[PDB]
């Protein structure tokens, strides 16, 4: 299991021999300094739309960063909220399973920017939806902590009715 | 393409921090001058270099703009073309000169 | 109290897998857009899983600032390699 | 060399917006030399209706 | 570092040349639906006006 391993993604063009282990491959050189580090990590990415120009690249780079570091606040909010219901019971953090699957099992795959979030349009637009996305989703934990609060809220008053 | 100047120092820094806020590729051809220039919120004659850089994108270049500015650094509309570079550089000889001969008379008025 | 403790719950812990499905989603998208940054275009980048063991994460991080060996704009804060992001 | 790399950046620079420049005015005058093309059409079809009218 | 420096001014030229082509490129588009879009304007306006 080891749900609690770290997770660093990284990429590389095609062409890259790194310098660590001069004539190994490429796949194999990975492989090796991951057995170096006994890791292990497997090919995952999508051919994205974007033609944007350098200025728009840069710009929806910088809109992208952005948007992951609120996409990663807003699980970790979630995460502790479901902890404080006693829901992360295993570790705070992949312990559920997402899409039927474990959180390694999931990150094994990266075929979701299909479909659902193929928009096929510029990265912007893309974004865009999965900041909207996120936002709805927020809107909704938002709602759950507020739910929370009503029940903690009339807890205490009937604690208040029940004090002695 | 942007041009302009700021102290020797601290080229290094700036060529450093636009390499990596733009992680993607521009030309740079810093000059160090030939002599140091009175700074003027320094108030020191401290050394200059070039910032002579050009890259593609507008939004881009008004960044690259703004981050020179923050640096303390002055820029001017160098012109491209060697004619236009020439008349600009013949107009701010004639400009610099009649500047010369004024403060040259303020100053020996003032003195006197 | 019980709406809100199983109800709501169950919602939260739904909604936490789909944020937790489109942030993975928007974190590809970023690395892709720092490989077309970084890196050249046209586009054959080869991406890497994020998988690595619990305590090797310190000299994963020193394998790939060694190997490296690109991005040299930095000096002679942003990773070197043409895409790094850690995660969890 | 650095300065010979800056010299060729610009001047790819400079061919690629001329080139752009100029793909863009030739599809604008494509576009305005399709309705001039039928233009000759239209003035066709005129003819064919005068000559209708004059027929009946 | 010239190598570095070399590598970095082919991808800067390579950019500029893909922004160009995608901008030509919806120029040919936007060329292409409106030839047919100012012919039938055109046929429009003049032929079913003459009719």
């Amino acid at each position: 299991l080891y749900t609690a391993n770290d997770f660093i993604l990284i990429s590389l063009p095609q062409n890259a021999q790194p310098v660590t282990a001069p004539g190994s491959k490429t796949d194999s050189w990975f492989n090796e300094t991951l057995i170096g580090g006994r890791a292990f990590v497997s090919d995952f990415k999508i051919p994205e739309f974007k033609i944007g120009s350098l200025d728009t690249l840069i710009v929806e780079s910088e809109e992208l960063s952005k948007v992951d570091n609120q996409i990663g606040a807003s699980i970790g909010k979630i995460i502790e909220i479901l902890q404080g219901l006693n829901e992360t019971s295993t570790n705070a953090y992949r312990t559920l399973p997402i899409n039927n699957m474990p959180v390694p099992e999931y990150l094994e795959n990266f075929q979701w920017q299909t479909r659902k979030f193929k928009l096929d349009k510029s990265i912007k637009d893309l974004i865009t939806l999965i900041s909207n996305e996120s936002s709805q989703l927020d809107a909704d934990v938002r709602a759950t902590y507020a739910n929370y609060n009503s029940a903690k809220t009339n807890l205490a008053a009937a604690e208040r009715k029940k004090t002695g | 393409y942007v041009t302009g100047v700021i102290a020797r120092d601290k080229v290094a820094t700036l060529e450093q921090i636009l390499w990596r806020v733009l992680r993607g590729n521009l030309f740079f051809k810093t000059v160090e001058i030939e002599q140091p220039v009175y700074d003027v919120k320094t108030r020191e004659y401290k050394h200059k270099n070039a910032f002579i850089v050009f890259s593609h994108g507008d939004l881009i270049i008004k960044r690259i703009r703004k981050i020179a500015e923050s640096l303390d650094a002055n820029l001017y509309d160098v012109d491209s073309s060697n004619e236009g570079r020439s008349q600009q550089l013949a107009k701010v000889n004639k400009n610099l000169s009649d500047l010369y001969t004024v403060l040259k008379t303020t100053s020996t008025t003032l003195e006197s | 109290e019980q709406s809100l403790r199983v109800q709501l719950v169950r919602l939260a812990k739904t909604a936490y897998v789909d944020v937790f499905i489109n942030w993975f989603h928007i974190k590809a998208l970023r690395v892709y857009v720092e490989s077309v940054l970084r890196y050249g275009l046209p586009p054959h980048f080869n991406i890497k899983i994020i998988a690595v063991p619990p305590k090797n994460l310190s000299k994963c991080k020193s394998e790939l600032i060694d190997a490296f060996g690109f991005l040299g704009g930095n000096a002679f804060e942003y990773e070197p390699f043409v895409m790094y992001i850690i995660n969890l | 060399s650095q300065k010979n790399g800056i010299a060729t950046l610009l001047q790819a620079e400079k061919e690629a917006h001329e080139i752009v420049s100029k793909a863009r005015k030739y599809r604008q005058d494509k576009l305005k030399q399709a309705k001039t093309d039928a233009a000759k059409e239209i003035d066709s079809y005129k003819i064919q209706k005068d000559k209708e009218l004059k027929e009946f | 570092t010239p190598n570095q420096v070399n590598d970095e001014l082919n991808k800067m030229q390579a950019f500029i040349r893909k922004e160009a082509e995608e901008k030509a490129k919806e120029i040919q588009l936007k060329a292409d639906q409106e030839y047919e879009i100012e012919k039938t304007n055109i046929v429009r306006n003049e032929t079913n006006n003459i009719d």
